[PDB]
């Protein structure tokens, strides 16, 4: 962030006003406050532009859509590979809703969209946006469609429609900070004025890298930096190419026209094909992915992939290693030994409660590692597990002396029984077998 | 105009050939990251196997067994149907060899391996029962019995290698080298193998992956590190990568548990679990993907036609 003075030293110094400003020094001041871009001055040398533009700054702008509890933030990514350093902001997921639908249908579909939320590893993860599309090609219909949708959800919106449709819908929706779609070569002056008027983020849309960059430069020239990029791929081969280049050029070349997060559409009517294209876009660089499906089974896999890809490997995922009680167990209920990797704990807790089995679960502290990982690492020992049985207090919670091992660690049972003084049962390898084990053997 | 940024990569993934004569399949050879053919070459697409157990599976989900229900007790007929389902390669897993199972011998397994090989027009991958002591005993016998066919033998590990590698060198087979999601472990195992003078183009690295939601992200990054190692000149990393997709995907509760209300339609999510795991690891730079469901294979093959376009 350089002051107008700093950025003026490299200017043409013509004071020709062609950038809209009265003087070079006052043009620089407009850009310093983000009121104009360098592309507004036609005469600035390419050397000076590089010096100024290559000045320190985040390669990809952080863009916010929506406000309050439901705000989406994306951008501020610095790397091409998560092992270089983590991915910072999980991509938004959006579900398309068309305004050719009846008011009733619109509400019922947005209601279903509100339900795409899922427990993964004991945390809730959900779709972030509703993309309302002006397919009716009528301003009044679109505006009533958006108002109607907003009655049934707190999720931020992407508004897809002509400048006329968008202006009508913004009357009500402009205060909810929606993303507008889109400025094109035909409409951009009108779309930018509308964006500034409501202070909302604006998608820039053009075909291929060349046309997208030239369009972004005309728009930043008018002083609008709150931006999402759409290169318009015809298929997932073009999309991967475009996404790779946009991310590479922003980060590796400091190419500022590409210095924003992207939107990507996987709308395919074949759900397997839609889910696979979206998956490619999650893994490679998409800021927002728009889909056509409300089916939980189509969204669950994408939620999960997003979660995984955007996890920071540096963080252990662990639960407090204590006795947990499931469905208010009595002194007679089974005691299941497991580890404190959160994934493992919630898998087991999920199968036990799912089978409606009151029980105790004992997540031994492995530093958040899985059963066989901790075993191979020397972190799930007979000695360790024996200590948990003795000092956790489980001994006072149950009348019996029996505890049940994961089937995959069965080789531990003998030594554990000798150290702990508990009768050790070997359960199934998979927790999915617990229900049947309990029924038959307990 | 925008100047497309083109990496100049020093090197390439070696090209491995499986099978022999009219049965061959080639994979690897990549001088670029997946699909970026503006900066280098992709002489081969990703390749796909479907699994065949020598004796029928006793734990499979109904939705998994159905596509095979007519052939599932006959490993020869089953393998033929895999090929008809579009598999590049057939992966025969010998579960019967298990010491706590039917515990079949080297000689016996050797004959079943020949029968499958003989009935199909594509290369054969052979997977053991997973008990090292037993697998080290049966592979030298199977390899001799199959001598000269160039099968893919799965697999060699840091503490069990020499038997399976010796059979590969003597009898003309290619090997899978398995190490647990670590670059340096995988390299150290490739080194030991090549010290026996098995050629660098006779090896395929197995990262020992997790499926979607189950450690796919660790797998993803190891595989990207493998590709980047190859491309930047690290020759020990220069070999193609196998992922056992189906093996892992179908253990997921999301794939195998037909009633979870929160998770939506079972048929869709069961297949997505395999296809999404596949595509993720294709994006990561994997080469050979060992799958289970023919429908998963069919949709992934379609996705591939689109992304190669
Ligand atoms: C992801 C992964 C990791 C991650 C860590 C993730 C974590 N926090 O643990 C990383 C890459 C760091 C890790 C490292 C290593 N791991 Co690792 N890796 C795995 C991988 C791919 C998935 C582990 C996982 O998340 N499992 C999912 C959880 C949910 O499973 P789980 O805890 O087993 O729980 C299920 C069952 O046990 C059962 N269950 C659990 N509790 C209970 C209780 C009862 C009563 C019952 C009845 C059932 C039950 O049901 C549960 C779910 O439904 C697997 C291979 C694979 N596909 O599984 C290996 C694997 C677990 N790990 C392996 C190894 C050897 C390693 C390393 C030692 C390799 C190395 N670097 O040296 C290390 C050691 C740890 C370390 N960091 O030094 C080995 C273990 C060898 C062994 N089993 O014999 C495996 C099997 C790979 C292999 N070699 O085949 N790896
Ligand atoms: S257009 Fe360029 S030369 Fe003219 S006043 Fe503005 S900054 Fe100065």
């Amino acid at each position: 962030g350089l002051t107008g003075l700093e950025i003026y030293k490299h200017l043409p110094k013509k004071n020709c006003k062609e950038c809209g400003q009265p003087t070079c020094l006052a043009f620089a001041m407009q850009i310093a406050a983000g009121k104009a871009g360098l592309d507004a001055c036609p005469y600035v040398s390419d050397e000076a532009k590089e010096l100024l533009e290559s000045a320190s700054a985040p390669p990809v702008a952080l863009i916010k859509v929506g406000k309050g509890e439901k705000v989406l933030e994306i951008g501020h990514e610095t790397v091409l590979f998560r092992h270089d350093k983590r991915f910072e902001h999980p991509c938004g997921l959006a579900i398309l809703v068309e305004d050719t639908l009846s008011e009733g249908e619109i509400k019922e579909r947005v209601e279903k969209i509100n339900k795409l939320v899922f427990d993964r590893v004991g945390q809730m993860h959900s779709v972030n946006l509703v993309a309302l599309k002006g397919s009716s090609q009528d301003a009044a219909t679109f505006a009533k469609a958006v108002a109607t949708a907003r009655e049934v959800t707190d999720l931020p919106f992407i508004l897809i429609g002509t400048p006329e449709q968008l202006a009508a819908a913004l009357e009500t929706e402009g205060a909810n900070n929606p993303l507008l779609y889109a400025a094109t070569a035909d409409n951009y002056e009108q779309m930018v004025e509308l964006a500034k008027k409501y202070n909302v983020p604006l998608t820039v849309s053009a075909k291929g890298l060349d046309a997208l960059a030239e369009l972004v430069q005309k728009i930043t020239a008018l002083g609008y930096k709150n931006l999402i990029l759409d290169p318009q791929p015809e298929n997932i081969s073009e999309g991967l190419f475009y996404q790779t280049q946009i991310r590479r050029l922003a980060i590796k070349k400091l190419f500022r026209p590409f210095g924003y997060p992207t939107i990507a559409f996987a709308l395919d009517e074949n759900p397997y094909q839609a889910v696979m294209e979206a998956s490619v876009y999650i893994a490679k660089y998409a800021g927002i992915i728009v889909l056509n499906t409300v089916e939980p089974a189509d969204i669950l896999p994408l939620i999960t992939l997003r979660l995984n890809i955007y996890t920071d490997p540096q963080k252990p995922i662990a639960v407090e290693p204590k006795v947990y009680e499931i469905l208010n167990p009595g002194p007679d209920a089974p005691v299941f030994i497991t580890t404190n990797f959160s994934l493992t704990y919630f898998c087991v807790a999920g199968d036990v409660e799912g089978a409606r089995i009151p029980a105790y679960i004992l997540p031994v502290d492995t530093d958040g590692t899985s059963v066989l990982t901790a075993w191979a690492a020397g972190k799930f020992t007979p000695e360790k597990i024996a200590q948990f049985l003795k000092e956790s207090g489980i001994a006072e919670k149950v009348n019996h002396r029996k505890a049940i091992l994961p089937g995959g660690v069965a080789v531990l049972s003998g030594k554990l029984q000798e150290l702990s003084g508990w009768e050790i049962l070997v359960g199934p390898r998979e927790s999915s077998g617990i229900n049947s084990f309990i029924k038959q053997r307990w | 105009a925008v100047e497309v940024l083109k990496e100049k990569w020093n090197s390439k993934v070696v090209e491995v050939t499986l099978g022999t004569g009219d049965k061959t399949v080639t994979l690897g050879g990549d001088s670029t990251l997946p699909f970026l053919t503006f900066e280098g070459e992709m002489p081969n697409p990703p390749r796909f196997a479907l699994e065949v157990f020598d004796t029928p599976p006793t734990d499979w989900p109904d939705i998994l067994v159905e596509p095979f229900k007519d052939v599932i007790n006959d490993p020869v007929a089953w393998a033929k149907k895999c090929v008809e389902y579009g598999a590049d390669i057939v992966a025969l897993r010998l579960v019967s060899a298990h010491p706590d199972g039917q515990n079949r011998s080297g000689a016996e397994l050797a004959e079943v391996c020949k029968a499958v090989a003989d009935a199909i027009d594509v290369p054969l991958m052979i997977i053991g029962c997973g008990v090292e002591e037993k697998d080290a005993e049966i592979f030298p016998v199977i390899g001799e019995a199959l001598s000269g066919r160039n099968c893919l033998l799965s697999s060699a590990t840091k503490d069990n290698y020499k038997p399976i590698v010796a059979t590969c060198m003597v009898h003309g087979h290619s090997v899978v080298a398995s190490a647990p999601l670590d670059i340096n472990l995988s390299k150290q195992l490739n080194i030991m193998i090549m010290e026996m003078n098995l050629a660098p183009n006779r090896i395929i690295m197995d990262p020992l992956i997790g499926a979607l939601g189950y450690g796919i992200e660790y797998s993803y990054s190891i595989i990207e590190r493998m590709r980047l190692g190859a491309l930047t000149g690290d020759k020990i990393l220069a070999m193609p990568v196998v992922c056992f997709i189906g093996q892992e995907a179908w253990k997921a509760k999301e794939a195998k548990d037909p009633e979870v209300a929160e998770w939506g339609d079972y048929a869709l999510r069961a297949i997505h679990w395999e296809t999404v795991t596949t595509v993720a690891l294709i994006q990561a730079g994997g080469h050979l993907f060992v799958m289970r469901h023919p429908k998963s294979l069919a949709e992934v093959k379609e996705h591939l036609k689109r992304i190669l376009k």
